[PDB]
């Protein structure tokens, strides 16, 4: 749509290693991630997109933002696909890679996709999303099947960071009908109106 | 029970988007047979939990329907079953086949980097099934093949490797039972203390794997004459997590054993059952002597003399002067001592190189040592100031 910078986050725990799509997903989720880098990409010529995993190899920096995803790719395979999901400190960290963008004036925004609940607790959620309200940083949750075995974590979190459609707070929910990979994220607000899809 | 139509069906069917490996025929031959809570084999989460409490010895079917696993994940759990598996059904008759068909980066190796082999559940065999046809030959042939399998495992740990320890679960798994045959019972204790280090965290933390290791560290730390003799048990918690009865009584007692020094306490605390060990018989005199040794270093010591005699070693340890320049010595060549025991003066000077690790005494006495160290330091420093 507009200028903005996008930092991806790629979920590894218990629940990703053991069956999870056909495909082995974590193999899939590195297609999820050129998805979206190939709907950014085609819609403007300069952008900046982010790789940070802070799922069961605590907290780290992979890559930082760049146009290409040749270093995206081969940094993914040598990651780690056991431990659990924090969310906690992942999305902290990400405040502070949003500073890394070159024109300061780009739309800040964070993509993070849940297909685990996470076991930290939700009193640092609370403090965490008034802080992001003021710096007007666009929120996006992707939350696969966490809602069946467990209840939203991250509702809290949504809830204090509250605002219209038109600034930040969008919360999804995967369809749990089978369906292809790309086409999950179509019909949701993520990579429509973009170069690809 | 219902746990396999249940439990693996919510997770096929929220989770898994296609169910290529998922059939109800072929699950119906597992609530067959059992129909208690364990089940034999199973996918998924479920498959996990299970153990080799049941002893289902279905693993070797279980391993040619893993091809129907590659329409769902990839190969990861596979090498924690099977040949993994087998240790606790002690067969290695028909283990032999498998072993040929796996190998080492030949079926495992694919699309997948390398996971660091079979080290726990996840991953694909490569330094695993090579250490585990060392212990095949271990407990039916010779060591001659068995450690000529352990050489590049050696070399290849101390090459490559991470922070965490994995590998050496598998490694020193092995190793254990190498050296438990062999007449070294140093090398012995230093290989079991590096693998409980790994029993604690995963890899059967069950107190049924915790008695049976306590047995080998029982008779090592015993014979063992290379870090003092008890000083390691009441460091790190080995007989804690034991009990008092079935015949580990006598790991309590050696305590105070060793503690008191009184000779009668050894004769009825080892019984024919296992002194008769040849190793034990020459050893029978090596645990009073290191420690009486030690001790009488901290008693005559005040200031500058470390200084000892004939007769305070003699009285002690009830030997005669022609051990008392022999038995000693032997300890002073292994790096325990320095100086050396003059015959002809009749005095012993010994110098100080054992650290006495876990003393507690002697804090509160070199505090005081600090401060007339600093005092004289500063009094002279004051006096360079001046002039």
């Amino acid at each position: 749509m507009v200028l903005e910078a996008t930092v991806l986050v790629i979920d590894n725990s218990e629940y990703s290693r053991n069956g999870d799509f056909p495909r082995t997903r974590f193999e899939a989720q590195i297609d999820s991630v050129e998805f979206i880098f190939q709907a950014k990409r085609n819609s403007n010529p300069e952008n900046t997109v982010g790789l940070i995993s802070g799922a069961g190899a605590n907290p780290r920096v992979l890559s930082t933002f760049t146009a290409e995803f040749g270093k995206i790719l081969a940094g993914l395979h040598d990651t780690q696909i056991e431990g659990k999901l924090h969310m906690a400190t992942a999305l902290q960290i990400a405040q502070l890679t949003l500073k890394h963008r070159q024109n300061k004036v780009q739309h800040q925004r964070i993509v993070a996709f849940v297909c685990s609940p996470i076991s930290d607790s939700r009193d640092e959620l609370i403090r965490l999303a008034k802080t992001l309200k003021k710096n007007n940083v666009a929120v996006d949750i992707i939350n696969f099947g966490e809602i069946e075995q467990n209840t939203e974590l991250l509702d809290e979190f949504i809830a204090a960071v509250n605002n219209p459609q038109e600034e930040t707070s969008h919360l999804l929910t995967v369809t749990p009908g089978p369906r292809l990979l790309y086409e999950n994220i179509a019909s949701s607000p993520i990579i429509l109106e973009e170069g690809s899809s | 029970m219902f746990n396999n139509h249940e439990i693996d069906t919510i997770l096929s069917t929220l989770r898994m988007e296609a169910d290529p490996s998922l059939h109800p025929l072929f699950e119906q031959f597992e609530k067959f047979y059992e129909e208690k809570l364990w089940f034999q084999l199973s996918e998924s989460l479920t498959k996990f939990f299970d153990d080799a409490k049941s002893t289902p010895l279905r693993l070797r079917l279980y391993d040619n329907f893993v091809s129907k696993f590659y329409d769902k994940i990839n190969q990861l759990s596979v090498v924690k079953y099977l040949l993994a598996s087998l240790k606790d059904s002690k067969d290695f008759d028909e283990s032999l086949k498998y072993l040929d068909d796996l190998k080492a980066q030949f079926q495992e190796l694919d699309s997948k980097k390398q996971r660091n082999n079979g080290s726990k559940d996840h991953g694909d065999g490569i330094l695993l099934i090579d250490s585990e046809i060392a212990r095949t030959y271990l407990l039916k042939n010779d060591l001659v093949k068995a450690r000529d399998l352990l050489d590049d495992l050696e070399k290849t740990l101390d090459k490559k490797d991470s922070i965490p320890l994995r590998i050496t679960n598998s490694f020193y798994s092995t190793n254990s039972q190498y050296f438990k045959f062999k007449n070294d019972f140093n090398s012995f204790y230093y290989t079991s203390l590096l693998y409980l280090s790994t029993l604690e965290p995963s890899t059967s933390i069950t107190l049924a794997e915790r008695q049976q290791l306590a047995y080998d560290l029982s008779i090592s730390a015993l014979l063992g004459d290379k870090i003092y003799n008890f000083g390691e048990l009441l460091h790190h918690p080995i007989m804690e997590t034991i009990v008092n009865d079935s015949n580990y009584d006598w790991l309590f007692q050696l305590l105070n054993a060793l503690t008191v020094g009184d000779f009668d306490k050894f004769d009825s605390l080892i019984k024919v059952q296992i002194s008769k060990i040849p190793i034990l018989a020459q050893h029978e005199s090596f645990l009073r002597q290191k420690i009486c040794l030690m001790t009488l270093i901290e008693t005559v010591f005040v200031k500058n003399i470390r200084m000892l005699s004939f007769e305070d070693i003699s009285k002690a340890t009830h030997l005669p002067k022609d051990n008392v320049e022999h038995l000693v010595m032997r300890a002073i060549s292994l790096g325990l001592l320095k100086g050396s025991i003059d015959q002809v003066n009749e005095l012993v000077t010994i110098s100080w190189v054992q650290p006495r690790i876990i003393s507690g005494d002697q804090i509160t006495k070199m505090k005081d040592r600090l401060v007339e160290w600093n005092d004289q330091v500063e009094k002279l420093g004051k006096k360079m100031e001046a002039r």
